[PDB]
């Protein structure tokens, strides 16, 4: 079965060209299927950009056709997107898709997606802060801890937890933007018998700034 | 009874059987 | 149209059935095949119906589709908690010569009302070095989504400097969670003793109150 993976930059400047590629493995690109691109702006719906087939035939979204080129290289096993004169409104998650065309026009499978921000703002790594209970807090059979992630740009970060218990009782809260910087947080719940008697650490990855930050949650 | 046009293009209307 | 018309939301309990509609101008869907996509928050869309009414291998028979020519429908029967997702229809629009998606429909799965588990956290010493101070309150695993959070500093209500963020519906237990963050300067923070987060939710007329005292 078909395997798709998008690659490209997470941050592009206004008026520059966005270039993405998609590696297609485990399926012949010379079969009768189109290869295309879909995008989704944060909190909004799906938008078709266009598609291409090995014969050279291409279809584009009418509003973007002047700025968009979608092409393929079947030896390299790649489908490409090139969107010129980018604006802030081009920020989105971009997905590569295989398309059965003709009268069907179904999309299966989809790549995992790549987040792309169009902005003039500078890349900024996260500051990460431990959230431990206040002194004298009354402990039930479980205890919640957290990490607060502030002051980064652009999206995204990933927050993971390491604990003695290997609890997956984790909540990751969506990031909010304020004066050009995002803030988010994450909570983990573990049995009170396992913290602070065993370690709980959060790890925060921000690929855009090539930064990873760990914080150990220690009692106050 | 709705079927495909009898796949190297996109947007072809379906036809009746 | 350049986007097909769908209702914004539908909601039902496990075991029940929902129907989601997808409409265009007059009978524009008559000679087009409609497909449907399930998008669980945090993941890519997944094909669930194609060619109006066919299911890919692996998709269960409780997903079904129809296309009357004016309107296409996705039926989801025997609802399960993992069906929570945004659902999108799609089809070629021959009048525009472009592939068109629907506006999307969020499916909420119902459950019994549940009160939040509330936890409060003072600012870390490390943050205070920045000159800022965030006091954080987590309100976890509650239903329904509607909730009110009040912050008090030394028993007095604080309205400015509060940011709230909600999770998407949980795929295993159908609950929601929320973070509330009060941001003050370090100097403000250090002028007061008691910090309180109060959560009012339909599960009780009494707020759930969590506090800490700096001394």
């Amino acid at each position: 079965q078909v395997q798709l993976e998008e690659s490209g930059p997470g941050l592009v400047r206004p008026s520059e060209t966005l270039s993405l590629s998609c590696t297609v493995s485990g399926f012949p690109m010379s079969e009768s299927y189109f290869w295309g691109w879909i995008r989704q702006s944060p909190g909004k719906g799906l938008e078709w950009l266009g598609s291409v087939i090995h014969t050279g035939t291409t279809y584009y979204r009418p509003s973007l056709e002047s700025r968009l080129t979608i092409a393929m290289d079947p030896s390299k096993n790649q489908v490409s997107l090139s969107l010129t004169s980018v604006t802030v409104a081009d920020s989105a998650m971009y997905y590569c898709v295989r398309i059965r065309g003709g009268s069907s026009n179904w999309l299966d499978p989809w790549g995992p997606g790549i987040v792309v921000t169009a902005s003039s703002a500078k890349t900024t790594p996260p500051s990460v802060y431990p959230l431990a209970p206040g002194c004298g807090d009354t402990t039930g059979s479980s205890v919640t801890l957290g990490c607060l992630v502030k002051g980064y740009f652009p999206e995204s970060v990933t927050v993971t937890w390491n604990s003695g218990s290997l609890s997956s009782s984790v909540h990751t809260f969506p990031a909010l933007l304020q004066s050009g910087l995002y803030t988010m947080s994450s909570s983990v719940t573990v049995p009170s018998s396992t913290w602070p008697s065993q370690t709980v650490t959060c790890s925060v990855a921000h690929p855009a700034s090539s930064t990873t930050v760990d914080k150990k949650i220690e009692p106050r | 009874c709705k079927i495909h046009a009898r796949f190297d293009s996109r947007g072809n209307p379906t036809v009746e059987c | 149209q350049s986007v097909w018309t769908q209702p914004p939301s539908v909601s039902a309990a496990p075991g029940q059935k929902v129907t989601i509609s997808c409409s265009g101008d007059d009978s524009i869907l008559r000679s087009a095949f409609v497909s449907w996509y399930q998008q669980v928050p945090g993941s890519a869309p997944k094909l669930v119906i194609f060619d109006d009414r066919q299911r890919p291998s692996g998709i269960p028979a409780r997903f079904s589709g129809s296309n009357s020519g004016t309107t296409a429908t996705l039926d989801i029967a025997g609802l399960q908690r993992g069906d929570e997702a945004d659902y999108y229809c799609a089809a070629w629009n021959g009048r525009l010569s472009a592939f068109v998606f629907g506006s999307g429909t969020k499916l909420e799965i119902k459950r019994a009302d549940a009160a939040p588990t509330v936890s409060i956290f003072p600012p870390s010493s490390e943050q205070l070095t920045s000159g800022g101070a965030s006091v954080v309150c987590f309100l976890n695993n509650f239903y329904p989504k509607d909730i009110n959070v009040k912050w008090k500093i030394d028993g007095s209500e604080r309205q400015n400097g509060v940011l709230n963020s909600w999770t998407d519906q949980d795929s295993k237990d159908s609950t929601y969670s929320m973070s509330s963050t009060l941001t003050l300067t370090k100097d403000e923070y250090e002028r007061h003793n008691s910090y309180t987060c109060e959560a009012t939710h339909k599960t009780s007329t009494s707020p759930i109150v969590k506090s800490f005292n700096r001394n």
